[PDB]
DNA sequence: TGCGAAATTCCATGACA
DNA sequence: ATTGTCATGGAATTTCGCA
DNA sequence: TGCGAAATTCCATGACA
DNA sequence: ATTGTCATGGAATTTCGCA
């Protein structure tokens, strides 16, 4: 108010207003002459409706909002004060894009054996066939040793009658899943209890997470549009057949095909392998052995030039999963527990509920 | 000559009819003669149909050089031969009243209407649910002519389910007692 | 058949075959010790019948079609043979991605005057709203200035409705938009011709090419969502507010607002530029036919280092728009007829009709 | 003192009762004072809320620093003050029976009543489809004391639409006898 | 001990809602 | 309490056939 | 003729179905 | 017969205030 402005009109030196420009009253109302125009200096008791009425005509940003306010004002600093409200502002923090990139994707070791982690989901809804609608995809995380299963519904019902049959063959320790409805359900959890499986879930809303079973749903619609071009969608009767032909089809990168890196030799299917021919079977699984260990595997790619990686004690904001037409894109801020890796976090809402949650569903609050 | 191999041969067998269960009746037994793995699957009968339905399902996972049957009339008909052929899969019969396959495939057979006989006894209707665990028995059973089980010869690893239990297979003096009492 | 092979059994050099290897005769086929093992070499009058059995197993691409064959074959060239009949595969040609980027952007001229172009869009549907539904959004290209109208359905009865009520204002010389059913009519084009509007359209599924207002509808949504937090979403009665708040402005790499742009001048909305109060309308005038001149515009990014750019004659094939489930997501190949830059092209369907596309709904055919 | 400029001043009036035209009957008129630029709105009623709804759409694409207008009910209403005030501008109210303006408004007003009688001849009931075209023209005529249209004056570039054609606006003699039809 | 061509490996691109 | 993946087909690089 | 801090400019990021 | 755009907020760079 007053005070501080009382000084610099006198002559005398205040830090913050430079003293080789000439301060003024006018009108009632303290001035200065700066190289763009003359502009009002307001009691810095003003100053915070100032930035806040600047900000609201149109929830502008940093620059925009300064743009505005150079236009009738100045005083030590300005950028800081606009900040200050920005970084107190609801609407724009929930609703403003991040500009910030995710950190790099980490490349998960690769399962070390067949039957260590199965990865499970569904596709669908599919054009009617048989008067079934979905397909229950497993995928055996180490071979990619694929099997399918036709559904009427992505329910819990229909996962265990499925699995019940393939588990018949062997008994994974783990079990990977998004979170459906299927496989978050009470039932099937008793269900994996019950022999001894781990339910691991990926962060929610976060595809990615299920990656290894999502690019085999990408193989299979694309080789049953291939056998269904001009033809009604009857895939049904296909299912076997692409199950069939995707195990037995090579990875170029790895010079092998799920059904070798499961069994260690072609069953009877066309251009069996025929190379360890006259090893014993002992000798074959020995070599088996050997090559699932040397398999290539991708590394982390470099970062960004814009990343950020998560910190314990950060502001942080998660992504609203189906925001409704003309509502924000994000939640309230809420803060970073435990950092379990790069790309994963523990975050307590303002409920707070204990949420585990992918940095891609996440962005820094801005303005600290 | 060259080393025996999974995929080699199948061994398949009908077994029933049984008390229903869900609806089915018969268990068609597929056996791998190099490994001894087993298959089980559920029929309603012991037809060309639903041999042919149920070896679907396991030729979509690995297909055999040669399967080896007797000659029950689901594995003569000319439909299954016509099937075998589209698979490029030989037929192999034993001859009539003799049959054969190999002490590994006779033991592991007589293995199965073991198990299965020992547990139709309480609950002989409920036979369906258990054959995921029958078989996981079977095929993590230890092999006293190799040192090793069926699981760990297809797959080449040991399995999550080790039955450490070489278990009594025998009926005990209640279950040979309430065994006659569902026949006489 | 029988000939080629017959002058290689004997021990004569046939071109293709190596020398340094032992070629014979055995269970009444052609073989050859090759490091890998010993290999069957068809007769070339069976060769096209191999590949395609190895390729339709599960259709596919170059080296996994490669790696069936060479289990039980070999041949001079295979690779050849392979991608020959990758090129007739229909199937595979239109179901299969691409995996060549477009090349990088255009960035069109700024148009040198307010009213030389608008681009006009919709946005909805929306909660409803006292009736309506919609909002036709009008972006003048120079000026950036915009115009919002409610509608109750993304009709042309609608647009000319609301553009008649505009073009009161000025009639520009352009109007640019997608290929709705609103603006495609033979009524709006009367409409247009009727006041000697050119009309220009986008080339169709492609929003980039109407991205000055559909940049500008991220902005309306945007602060509309901001001012309905917590509220109802009762937008109606502040699109007026919106319009009035968005035309005023800073855009930071301008520093103009598009109201500034129009009319080089403020009107009494708050923190109104008091910098030309002494310069007379016509140095006002002056002053501003410079700033528009001067303003600052991007320019083609770097190509992605596997970028394509089309050639008259190519075949390429259109990105199906609105494929079905279990659909090829691509036509057909078609032939570039001419280039009209290089980010569009004219393209005969083998229709066959001319036809307008943008790059990036296309892909150059796999294979010549 | 400082020059003239576009929002510096609406002058703002009424025109009416017209003929029914798709429910309208009078035409609010603003003009810009630096510019001579016209906007016209349809009403109902000379009211103050027929006044506020048409000026919100106005003072969404520009705020005037001052409104101008004869003493009419609908500018002197207590709301209508309101209105302003939340808006910032200034009322400005000529004194009653004494209307003044500029000689530039007072010509263009002349205009736009010289130019709505000569169309509303013939078709008394279809003025509501030629706001649009009357706009256009009052808005690219070029001003004998200024070398520009106003058009130009508020854009600072000349018009897609010149009306090269400085037209009659005078009734010819057929429009004299059929005007004096309609009364008479 | 080096050439031209073939084979193999590399890897950006895009798609699993 | 968890985490991207991998077929694809031009281009880049390596290996082959020969000398 | 050079320092520390403030101001301004740069520009990757993401979103307009 | 056509064609991406531009608000945003940290970081990089430039300019200011002073000497
Ligand atoms: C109702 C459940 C629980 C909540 O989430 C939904 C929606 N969802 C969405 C996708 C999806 O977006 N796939 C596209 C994709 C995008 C990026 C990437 F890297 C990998 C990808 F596969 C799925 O695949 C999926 O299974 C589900 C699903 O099951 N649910
Ligand atoms: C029925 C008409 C005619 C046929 O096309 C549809 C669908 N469509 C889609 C989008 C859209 O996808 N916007 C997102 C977007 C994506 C990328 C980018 F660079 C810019 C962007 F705005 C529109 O904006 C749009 O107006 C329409 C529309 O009008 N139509
Ligand atoms: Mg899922
Ligand atoms: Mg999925
Ligand atoms: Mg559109
Ligand atoms: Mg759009
Ligand atoms: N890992
Ligand atoms: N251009
Ligand atoms: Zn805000
Ligand atoms: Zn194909």
């Amino acid at each position: 108010l007053d005070a501080e402005l009382d000084q610099l009109l006198q002559g005398h030196y205040i830090k913050g207003y430079p003293k080789q420009y000439t301060y003024f009253l006018e009108d009632g109302k303290v001035k200065v002459s700066r190289p763009e125009g003359v502009k009002i200096i307001p009691p810095q008791s003003d100053r915070q409706k100032i930035v806040l009425q600047a900000h609201n005509l149109a929830h502008t940003g940093r620059e925009a909002t300064l743009l505005k306010i150079a236009n009738l004002y100045w005083w030590p600093n300005m950028r800081k004060d606009v900040v200050k409200q920005l970084g107190r502002c609801q609407q724009c923090l929930i609703t403003n894009a991040s500009n910030k990139a995710s950190g790099p994707i980490l490349r998960p070791d690769r399962p070390q054996k067949p039957f260590d982690k199965f990865f499970i989901d569904y596709i669908g809804p599919l054009p009617p066939s048989q008067g079934y609608l979905y397909v229950l995809v497993v995928v055996d995380g180490m071979t990619g040793f694929t099997w399918l299963y036709p559904t009427k519904a992505p329910s819990t019902s229909a996962t265990v009658k499925s699995l019940n049959v393939l588990t018949s063959i062997a008994i994974p320790k783990v079990i990977h899943s998004d979170q459906g409805a299927a496989f978050t359900s009470s039932t099937f959890a008793e269900w994996a209890k019950e022999r001894g499986i781990h339910l691991e879930f990926s962060t929610p809303y976060h595809p990615q997470s299920s990656g290894k079973v999502e690019r085999k749903n990408s193989d299979i619609k694309r080789l049953l549009t291939k056998l269904l071009v001009g033809r009604p969608t009857k895939w049904y009767d296909l299912l076997p057949v692409v199950q069939l032909a995707l195990n037995n089809t090579y990875s170029p990168v790895l010079k092998y095909t799920p059904h070798q890196l499961l069994f260690g030799i072609d069953s009877n299917t066309p251009f069996a392998n025929q190379d360890t021919l006259d090893l014993t079977r002992e000798e074959e699984l020995s070599l088996l052995q050997e090559i699932r260990t040397s398999l290539y595997h991708p590394s982390t790619p470099p970062a960004s030039s814009r990343s950020w990686s998560p910190v314990v004690g950060q502001l942080v904001q998660e992504r609203v999963a189906r925001p409704a037409s003309l509502r924000p894109r994000w939640h309230k801020p809420s803060t970073v527990l435990k950092v379990l890796n790069p790309r994963t976090v523990v975050i307590l809402d303002h409920l707070g509920n204990n949420r585990t949650v992918s940095i891609d569903n996440l962005k820094p609050t801005s303005h600290q | 000559d060259r080393p025996q191999k999974p995929f080699d041969k199948f061994f398949i067998d009908y077994i029933g009819p049984l008390p229903p269960s869900q609806g089915y009746l018969y268990v068609l037994v597929v056996v791998d003669g190099m490994t001894g793995f087993t298959w089980l699957y559920p029929t309603k009968a012991p037809s060309t149909s639903a041999t042919v339905k149920s070896l679907n399902v396991l030729t979509s996972i690995a297909i055999p050089k040669v399967i080896h049957s007797d000659q029950g009339a689901a594995f003569t008909s000319s439909t299954f031969a016509e099937w075998a052929k589209e698979r490029g899969i030989h037929l192999e019969f034993s001859t009539p009243y003799h049959p054969q396959s190999s002490g590994k495939v006779e033991r592991k057979n007589s293995d199965i209407k073991r198990l299965l006989t020992k547990l139709l006894v309480g609950r002989p209707t409920k036979w369906y649910d258990l054959l995921p665990v029958v078989q996981l028995a079977l095929n993590n059973t230890y092999s006293p002519v190799l040192k090793y089980t069926p699981h760990q010869l297809l797959f080449g690893i040991d399995s999550n389910t080790p039955f450490a239990n070489q278990d009594t297979l025998d009926l005990t003096r209640e279950e040979e007692l309430s065994l006659l009492q569902e026949i006489r």
